[PDB]
RNA sequence: GUCUAAGUAUAAGCAAUUACAGCGAAACUGCGAAUGGCUCAUUAAAUCAGUUAUCGUUUAUUUGAUAGUAUGGAUAACCGUGGUAAUUCUAGAGCUAAUACAUGCGUAUUUAUUAGGGUGAUUCAUAAUAACUUCUCGAAUCGCACGGCCUUGCGCCGGCGAUGGUUCAUUCAAAUUUCUGCCCUAUCAACUUUCGACGGCUGGGUAUUGGCCAGCCGUGGUGACAACGGGUAAGAGAGGAGCCUGAGAAACGGCUACUACAUCCAAGGAAGGGCAGGCGCCAAAUUACCCAAUCCCGACACGGGGA
């Protein structure tokens, strides 16, 4: 298997080649939402626990939630679900989606970092990635930057900038908007 | 999938007429709501003109009218007594219009004791608790509610026997499958002996 | 058939418009608005055919979109929505207007008319009935709802509104022995003078009419339209709306020709 | 217990009035009503339609079924139904092959009010109402009681 | 398909001099397509033509009247990690907003009671009362001016439109509905009652009237004044079966199974359901150019048109 281990606080995630089906034995049979640690994966990992979320089969099939009896049941999907973009609006297409219980058939898992360990990883926690779009309405700016109600948001700018090359004149300064 | 029209019939002369067209979507007849008592189960069936129709599959309560006073109290439903159409609908106790339902005389009887100052539906043991029956009379309240106590506190005595039962004979005039509720009014007098006489039949 | 289309056919195009038999299949169908199909008269047919003030719809939309033309003071940037009845149409520069009336033959004609005589309107009562608040209000024949009128002003009166709030400044009374336009029957669109009204329990009680030269015709109350008592509010149509014979009126035209 | 019963047990106007006569408005007044109505259209209400305690809802003086415009006449074929007459309206058809007239007879059916006094062979004014069944789209209004005979009797009328 | 200055633009997109703001693809949101026009077993007063009518029914839309009342969670676009052969296959983690789904210290629905200008007449319209609904509405919008009072209050008052909204109109419609007229015929005088054939009470659903349908009985309804049958010499749609949208469709060139074929494959899986052209049952009429006119549709002067 190969892992899309996901890190929300730093915005950073990876794929990881998994040798040792012995390191996959503790990952077998576990339903979604369960928590298996990183110490049974690696000797180089100790303290992380991880939440199983998703991934994809061999030959590309996605994963639904709550779908015990683990084979690829051709599940009927409707609007507003996972693993489904509607062909037309209101359309309820029967697709083929894998069950929850992890057997050996999976190609790439998708994991959630729950508890941080002791070993540094460069490309997962040590490298940094803040989010792109910032707090856009006024009360969202109030709730992040702590502007109790007599403060007039306008001076608080969460701006982005673009400088080109080839020109030549000035930097380019852009503020999103403040609604309400 | 279910038809309504006037052309799938036989003539006034008797010969069946050759149908000249297929079914069009303005001649539809929908499934009847055989409404039962319980939780609140609702289909909203959106009908012609954007006008969504209140389809009541299962119900509990609904306000009834005390006809000799114009009083309306919300009332829980107990059960079907008679229907002139179908003893299969009585036999499954299915609610409908022209169904006489024995009802809770508790909100009616507590408008009676909350307003008048007279007992009905009680045993000859004459037990009594806290005072709201008297709570405080004035001279104006004494002349007022005693002057209303003097004459018009009055009942058909078979209705009084259904205050002792606490479960009166109302009639449903609303339909559930097109209005979302099963409401009616109370049966009084000649209609009381009429449909209690249908309990006799 | 089975729902609305917007395509008008050309052999079945009716009398009031003067459409050509040529130029492809379809004719300028009017869409919804105040009036029905019959007394409708779009600005398409009005400014291009009746006036010859247009070349094609680049020019007509190029007139209509720039906010120069008014209908009751409203902008009306639409081609398919109708113009009304006995109409007041604006050319506000140089101070002129266009009243649509009948001719002496029964079809509509334009008139350049002044700001006052244009700025009031002759609109018939269609209904006086009870609505919300407990008041009998007035549904006009043409566009609007005149709420809180005089409570004895009933149906079939034809009202001088000032067109500005839709309020009765005068009314013409439905009467026997009065002068009325007729819009229906076998003799539609004629100025006449009613001699009698009959009751006709069973639908559409009528009027007997006897004109200036003793011609009688009895037509219904749904098409009668009492246009004036004497009191020349509106512009007079040609020939006083008598609709005489083609030969004698032809000799009168050759007699009055310059 | 006499006309309230009629094998199918509700005979009421759409305005309930009977049990709440004991309410102290209409009874010190006079609002104790069989449901009183005129049909209009140049007629007169019969007296059994004034106070006659039968109850039907397809009655034009008790119920809400009305008349509009079109008024008809005709002679009854079979009076004996469950309150429905059948009209044989004859007319003279103009055959163009013969340049003549002939008889063509027709059959209506009209719901009957228990107000008037019925005959078979009478000449009966009926009226168009809303279609209360397939063939019964009419209602019996005014009887000219005549001694016209059965199928043998003829008049275009 | 579709952008108005008048929805939501932080495109690391143009292009200028810190709330955004000019241009503006992407994406959300809205409208959209009951039709352009197709193929072939037919439809014999059932259609239709007059002609009535809904006091038996709905209407997106049009324009007009309109309402003394009891500072909020997302997600798409975006950023990245990517899975498989992959086809509107799509996953996880993180953003972030709307006129978008949702909150907010009289009226809308249903039941009964009562009062009650028009019409030939209604229990009509209208008003009040008592409650009821798992409560619809009474704007937490956008743009364009920039002002009266001068408490110059990060004031109070202020218009011009765009969008949105309970209720009644109005048009456009759709739906039934009545008196008469089908072409021929007696090798057509009996037919309809199955499990409605005609009434009538009660319901039920239908937008409403209707045996349209179920109890429940009564006895029907028609026809030699030509019923009914027969003779066609005039609507039905890869296919049954169900379903969803909308103001309007039993929508199919839209879903779900089953039935008959058939295409891509890494053989597990997937996407698939037209008329026109040539030859034919030794060769003969263009595979033409345009929405310019007339006309139709969309946020709408542009964008789209097999008339």
């Amino acid at each position: 298997m190969k892992l899309n281990i996901s890190h929300p606080a730093n915005g950073s995630q990876k794929l990881i080649e998994v040798e040792d089906e012995r390191k996959l034995r503790h990952f077998y049979d576990k339903r979604m939402g369960a928590e298996v640690a990183g110490d049974p994966l690696g000797p180089e990992w100790k303290g992380y626990i991880l939440r199983i979320t998703g991934g994809n089969d061999k030959q590309g099939f996605p994963m639904k939630q709550g779908v015990i009896a683990p084979n690829r049941v051709r599940l009927l999907l409707s609007e507003g679900h996972s693993c489904y973009r509607p062909r037309r609006d209101g359309e309820r297409k029967r697709k083929s989606v894998r069950g929850c219980i992890v057997g050996p058939d999976l190609s790439v898992l998708a994991l959630s970092i729950v508890k941080q360990g002791e070993q540094d990883i460069p490309g997962l926690t040590d490298v940094v990635h803040p989010k792109r779009l910032g707090p856009k309405r006024a009360t969202k700016i109030r709730r992040f930057f702590s502007l109790s109600k007599d403060d007039d948001v306008r001076k608080y700018v969460i701006r982005r900038e673009v400088q080109p090359k080839g020109e030549g004149k000035k930097p380019y300064t852009k503020a999103p908007r403040i609604q309400r | 999938g279910i038809s309504r029209d006037s052309r799938h019939k036989r003539s006034h002369t008797g010969a069946k007429r050759a149908f000249y067209r297929k079914k069009r979507a303005f001649e539809l007849g929908r499934q009847p709501a055989n409404t039962r008592i319980g939780p609140k189960r609702i289909h909203i069936v959106r009908t012609r003109g954007g006008n969504h129709k209140y389809r009541a599959l299962r119900l509990d309560s609904g306000n009834f009218a005390w006809g000799s006073e114009g009083c309306t109290r919300k009332t829980r439903i107990i059960g079907v007594v008679y229907h002139p159409s179908n003893n299969e609908l009585v036999r499954t106790n299915t609610l409908t219009k022209s169904a006489v339902v024995q009802i809770d005389a508790a909100p009616f009887r507590q408008w009676y004791e909350a307003h008048y100052g007279q007992p009905l539906g009680r045993r000859r043991q004459q037990k009594q608790g806290q005072v709201v029956e008297e709570v405080k009379k004035s001279k104006s309240v004494e002349k007022k509610q005693a002057a209303r106590f003097a004459a018009h506190g009055k009942v058909d005595p078979a209705l009084e026997k259904q205050f002792e039962a606490g479960r009166l004979y109302a009639i449903i005039s609303s339909r559930p499958g097109q209005s979302g509720r099963a409401d009616g009014y109370i049966l009084e007098g000649e209609e009381l002996a009429f449909y209690q006489r249908k309990l006799h039949k | 058939a089975r729902g609305p289309k917007k395509h008008q056919k050309r052999l079945s195009a009716p009398s009031h418009w003067l459409l050509d038999k040529l130029s492809g299949a379809y004719a300028p169908r009017p869409s919804t608005g105040p009036h029905k199909l019959r007394d409708c008269m779009p600005l398409i047919v009005f400014v291009r055919n009746r006036l010859k003030y247009a070349l094609n719809y680049r020019e007509t939309k190029a007139i209509m979109m720039q906010r120069l033309v008014k209908v009751d003071g409203k902008v009306r940037t639409d081609i398919t929505y109708p113009a009304g009845f006995m109409d007041v149409i604006t050319i506000e520069k140089t101070g002129e207007n266009f009243r649509l009336i009948y001719d002496t033959k029964g079809r509509f004609t334009v008139h350049r008319i002044t700001d006052e005589e244009a700025k009031y309107k002759l609109g018939k009562v269609k209904r006086v009935q009870l609505g919300r608040g407990g008041v009998p209000f007035l549904v006009t024949h043409d566009a609007r709802t005149i709420r809180y009128p005089d409570p004895l002003i009933k149906v079939n009166d034809t009202v001088k509104i000032d067109l500005e709030t839709g309020k009765i400044t005068d009314f013409i009374k439905f009467d026997t022995g009065a002068l009325a336009m007729i819009t229906g029957g076998r003799n539609m669109g004629r100025v006449g003078v009613i001699t009698h009204r009959e009751r006709h329990d069973g639908g559409f009680g009528i009027v007997h009419l006897k004109d200036a030269l003793d011609n009688t015709f009895a037509t219904r109350e749904s098409n009668v339209f009492v246009i004036g008592s004497e009191k020349p509010w509106i512009s007079l149509p040609k020939g006083k709306g008598v609709k005489l014979t083609i030969a004698e009126e032809r000799d009168q035209r050759r007699a009055r020709a310059l | 217990l006499t006309v309230q019963s009629e094998r199918a047990f509700l005979k009421q106007p759409h305005i309930f009035l009977n049990s709440k006569v004991k309410v102290k408005s209409t009874r010190p007044g006079k609002g104790g009503r069989r449901w009183y109505k005129d049909v209009g259209l140049g007629f007169k209400t019969p007296k059994t339609a004034i106070e006659g305690h039968y109850i039907d809802k397809k009655c034009p003086f008790t119920g809400m079924v009305s008349i509009r415009g079109r008024i008809l006449t005709g002679r009854v074929v079979s009076t004996k139904m469950h309150r429905t007459i059948i009209i044989r309206r004859e007319y003279l058809h103009y055959i163009p092959k013969y340049n003549r007239y002939e008889k063509r007879h027709k059959n209506l059916a009209a719901h009957v009010s228990p107000a008037f006094r019925v005959e078979e062979g009478d000449m009966v004014v009926v009226g168009q109402c809303r279609p209360l069944s397939k063939t019964v789209r009419f209602n019996v209004l005014r009887v000219l009681p005549r001694t016209g005979k059965s199928v043998k009797k003829f008049q275009k009328f």
